[PDB]
């Protein structure tokens, strides 16, 4: 159960992008998180484009030995931390294939130097307790004004010509 | 087999009769 | 140099607030070249005071309200925009009070009750901000915003049908644009039914017809129709129309990724072949 800078710093900076908006982004593990995914935000309650990102993504893990074992949410308003029914049906559905997926929600009223992990454990999605350097990297590329070339995957189904990995951020936090 | 099926679930001008 | 003002004046077209930018060439712009610019700096005062309020910062809210005062004295909109003021920091029913004064001496004013609403959902309450937004609609009718406002709310709140309902009324006036039809058949297909995927398969398809460059109606065609090849409740020639509805969408798809590829296309064709 460890909380990649990688990780994190994605996380947040999807999160600052746009700010105003409910997001929800996804982590991919090979319990170690290990690279995560911005792919959406607006409505989020809508079934046709997460069901197809979520087949995509499988399609292309396995070329790389990657399965999910992990989502995140961030609603809009900053005073609510809540796992809304979408969400719970998502982490269902992963822990179908899974069965130790987490579920994250970022609490979001803190939001300068913040998780808020669930599990299931046969539980609905119960809370546990908090388990940096990664700290000051995301303060430093935050105050970078980086996150304006940062791609999800909404902007995907515009300009395909993206890249939802965007392996620029990776090496730009490995040279840090 | 579609692995990731989901299951989701008086404005002036709205009724639910099946009016011919 | 002058680009900087129609990039302000784009961004006043077609809604586009990111309002990092906007502060930044608004106090660009705010300076002496106002005397230059000529009766047109006060829309963007009006715009990037609210920009400002978006970025936190609060000092030049009251330069920029100060200046729409002294200029426009016995206005209204800038009594909005003091509502506003007050309802970032959190006085809500001064903001009331004063809506409802300037509702009062002028009952035909919308902004208020617009402004009413966003203040009654700020709180959390959603269920008495639709019916008040109804009630408005039931006198304000051909107020687009409303409608859409509407669906989205009716849909966060899990209410599938009526969001239906309002797109139908909003799509049937300016029946020009793919993005409400396309919404629609995203609203029917989440709906369940085959009574309804009939129609998203259809809508997907309209709304793709129109701009002929769109992407998620091509995934979603493509996923109505693969859904509707194992439901065993249509007659023969439903599977069969639709597995070849299925196939051309995906060559169209395997086109669009080829003309991308100028290891992609791995992952799209592995999902096309699956099924």
């Amino acid at each position: 159960v460890k909380l990649t800078t990688q990780a994190y710093c994605k996380m947040v900076l999807h999160g600052a992008k746009y700010p105003h908006c409910a997001v929800n982004g996804l982590l991919v593990a090979e319990t170690l998180f290990v690279d995560c995914i911005p792919l959406f935000h607006g409505t989020l309650a809508l079934a046709p484009m997460l069901e197809v990102a979520l087949t995509l993504i499988d399609s292309w893990c396995k070329d790389h030995s990657y399965v999910i074992a992990g989502y995140y949410q961030a609603n809009e308003r900053v005073k609510d931390a809540s796992p809304n029914q979408v969400a719970e049906k998502v982490a269902s559905r992963i822990a179908e294939g899974f069965s130790d997926t987490a579920l994250i929600m970022v609490d979001n009223t803190k939001f300068t130097m913040t998780i808020h992990v669930y599990e299931h454990h046969e539980n609905r999605w119960r809370c546990r307790d908090p388990h940096p350097e990664a700290q000051r990297i995301s303060a430093s590329l935050l105050d970078s004004r980086s996150y304006e070339t940062l791609v999800d995957f909404d902007n995907h189904l515009d300009d395909i010509r993206n890249d939802w990995t965007n392996p620029e951020i990776n090496k730009a936090v490995l040279h840090l | 087999r579609f692995k990731w099926a989901i299951e989701l679930s008086y404005p002036v001008g709205y009724l639910d009769k099946q009016v011919p | 140099w002058e680009e900087m003002r129609d990039k302000m004046r784009k961004w006043r077209e077609e809604n586009s607030r990111n309002s990092e930018q906007i502060v930044e060439v608004g106090e660009e712009l705010i300076n002496e070249y106002a005397s230059k610019l000529g009766d047109d700096i006060w829309i963007i005062y009006e715009q990037v005071m609210i920009a400002a309020l978006d970025y936190g910062r609060d000092d030049l809210a009251l330069f920029c309200l100060q200046e729409l005062r002294r200029q426009f004295p016995g206005s209204h909109r800038v009594k909005r925009l003091t509502g506003m003021r007050f309802e970032a920091m959190e006085r809500y029913d001064d903001a009331i009070q004063l809506y409802d004064r300037i509702l009062q001496e002028d009952p035909t004013n919308t902004a208020a009750r617009k402004r009413k609403i966003a203040i009654r959902k700020a709180q959390g309450k959603n269920v008495e901000a639709i019916r008040e937004l109804n009630e408005y609609l039931e006198q304000f009718v051909g107020d687009q915003e409303a409608w859409h406002e509407l669906a989205e709310l009716y849909i966060n709140e899990h209410d599938y049908a009526k969001a239906a309902f309002c797109l139908e009324e909003l799509m049937m006036t300016n029946p020009h644009n793919h993005l409400y039809c396309q919404q629609y058949a995203e609203v029917k297909y989440t709906q369940g039914g085959l009574e309804n995927l009939e129609l998203s398969r259809k809508y997907f398809a309209q709304a793709l017809k129109l701009n002929n460059r769109n992407m998620r109606a091509l995934f979603g065609l493509y996923m109505s129709a693969s859904h509707i090849a194992s439901n065993p409740k249509a007659s023969a020639k439903t599977k069969k129309d639709n597995m070849k509805y299925a196939s051309w969408a995906a060559s169209q798809i395997n086109r669009a990724y080829q003309f991308a590829g100028r290891y992609s296309l791995k992952a799209v064709e592995d999902m096309l072949e699956t099924l």
